[PDB]
RNA sequence: GCGGGCCCGGGUGGAGCCGCCGCAGGUGCAGAUCUUGGUGGUAGUAGCAAAUAUUCAAACGAGAACUUUGAAGGCCGAAGU
């Protein structure tokens, strides 16, 4: 019966604490997957800092020949 | 003892000079603050939105020479920061500086 | 370009439709090896060439 | 985890240390070897101060391109800057292992810096643009920093 | 802490530029709460936000 | 025995002279890691062996 | 043991391995501006300087030079920022 009395007194209280302090609660969206892919994302921004860099021809303006 | 109010005249024009044109009245408001941290013992300094606007009232090139400003010491009543006091600054309307001196105003 | 075609269109919307992240409970499958979309269109960088 | 020289007595003794922190390395090595082997409560007073540049880290190794102060000579050296970032990454460090230790209950006020090591954390990349079409890493330096703290008075 | 939206609002419902949108920096909190407009119109009638008079360019 | 095609299946030319590259055939073009890289060599990674 | 190398001791490791008689080879690296990957000195260095300019107070906030609000000083000056 403890328990059940236990029980009781959370569900009032969570009531009364919602009703008197909680703003507006989303109903349920598929809880974000935000608390890994923060971590997942990390990771794929260093593959995306990983892009390849095409190749270049490098300047050099040299002088004259020799005759 | 450490609520006292007074005024104070302080000659922006020899504490700006050799600065540059666009970096004068910011200057002269570094140097007021300097001001009043040396004469008050407090390291927050609170400057009136008045005195500002008598600073910059010539643009940013051109500074009165002279200003007198009421320095007054308060109690920092609620916040519970480490400095318990602080200065406030307050912009004075005079209009001559002639013979002027650091009269206390006393409470 | 706000005169596009209804084919230009279309293609747009399953590419939008396609650039959604990867949902949180396909990781806990038994048999799964995949841990980001990895797929991932962002609109500065790889300009989806037309 | 694994600790590199491990405490001599471990009942009177608390650790601390962090991961993959976004600090250079070089100024957290230096600032690391100033503060090795002072007391807790003066440890705290001299970052405070290198905060507020009233007291100098020696650069002794990693000094190349380093400017001259007068606050160095307290060291016998001549390089010398006030590294603020790595002062407050490790007194949060200190933090920590005044908490660890107080759970423990250990005195606080008797805590010295015995152990104290610096290590190179992997290196995020970022990208800067040069001229004629180049392109040369941006790389940040981070480190990995673990302290241990015995109770010696 | 945040009244852009506000303001950008305000600007368009007087019809000025939003230079002229005067957001009082007193009470802030019930601007802040006014995200719609016809909303933003009630703080209008209260006087809480004016449209503040423009520059005055003489030609004497 | 391996493929024929084993390692030719790529179009590589070799840059000339007067580039700090070895004179190795590489990958022509793309903005992909395999590109300037280096085929048709023994000694090149992917390549392919010699005397098949 | 001249040598190519090899046999034991200790630690880590957790699942296969070696000697001998013969057979076979995609069988031994210091270089090839060799290929791929990684890491140093340089180096806490070059640099974060094209287009006049910011300052004060308050709010949110753990944290404010860079956010927002108000005030002041400015610029773009109807081929306009
Ligand atoms: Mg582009
Ligand atoms: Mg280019
Ligand atoms: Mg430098
Ligand atoms: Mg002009």
């Amino acid at each position: 019966l403890d328990k059940l009395i236990r029980v009781g007194i959370i569900l009032v209280l969570l009531i009364w604490g919602t009703v008197l302090l909680l703003k507006s609660i989303p109903h349920h969206s598929n809880t974000p997957d935000y608390q890994e892919p923060n971590s997942n994302y990390t990771n794929d921004g260093k593959l995306k800092v990983s892009f390849s860099v095409v190749r270049n021809n490098t300047f050099h303006p040299k002088y004259h020949e020799l005759h | 003892n450490e609520v006292v109010t007074r005024e104070y005249t302080i000659n922006i024009h020899k504490r700006i000079h050799g600065v540059g044109f666009k970096k004068r009245a910011p200057r002269a408001l570094k140097e007021i603050r300097k001001f009043a941290m040396k004469e008050m013992g407090t390291p927050d300094v609170r400057i009136d939105t008045r005195l500002n606007k008598a600073v910059w009232a010539k643009g940013i090139r051109n500074v009165p020479y002279r200003i007198r400003v009421r320095l007054s010491r308060k109690r920092n009543e609620d916040e519970d920061s480490p400095n318990k006091l602080y200065t406030l600054v307050t912009y004075v309307p005079v209009t001559t500086f002639k013979n002027l001196q650091t009269v206390n105003v006393d409470e | 370009s706000s005169h596009k075609t209804f084919r230009i269109k279309r293609f747009l919307a399953k590419k939008q439709k396609q650039n959604r992240p990867i949902p949180q409970w396909i990781r806990m499958k038994t048999g799964n090896k995949i841990r980001y979309n990895s797929k991932r269109r962002h609109w500065r960088r790889t300009k989806l060439g037309l | 985890v694994r600790y590199s020289l491990d405490p001599e007595n471990p009942t009177k003794s608390c650790k601390s240390r962090g991961s993959n922190l976004r600090v250079h390395f070089k100024n957290t090595r230096e600032t690391a070897q100033a503060i090795k082997g002072m007391h807790i409560r003066k440890a705290t007073k001299y970052l405070k101060d290198v905060t507020l540049k009233k007291q100098c880290v020696p650069f002794r190794r990693y000094n190349g391109g380093v400017g001259r102060c007068a606050q160095a000579k307290q060291w016998g050296w001549t390089q010398g800057r006030w590294p603020k970032k790595s002062a407050e990454f490790l007194l949060h460090m200190l933090k920590n292992a005044e908490s660890n230790a107080e759970l423990k209950g250990l005195d606080v006020d008797s805590l010295v810096i015995e152990h104290i090591q610096v290590n190179k954390a992997p290196k995020m990349r970022r990208r800067t643009y040069r001229a004629h079409g180049r392109i040369n890493p941006y790389m940040s330096s981070p480190c990995h920093i673990e302290m241990i703290l015995t109770e010696k008075e | 802490s945040m009244l852009r939206l506000q303001k950008r609002l305000a600007s368009s419902v007087l019809r000025c530029g939003k230079k002229k949108v005067w957001l009082d920096p007193n009470e802030t909190n019930e601007i802040a709460n006014a995200n719609s407009r016809q909303q933003i119109r009630k703080l209008i009638k209260d006087g809480l936000i004016i449209r503040k008079p423009v520059t005055v360019h003489s030609r004497a | 025995a391996v493929s024929e095609l084993a390692g030719h299946q790529t179009s590589a030319e070799s840059w000339g002279t007067g580039r700090a590259v070895a004179r190795i055939p590489r990958v022509r073009g793309g903005g992909t890691h395999r590109s300037g890289q280096g085929a048709f060599g023994n000694m090149c990674r992917g390549g392919r062996m010699f005397a098949p």
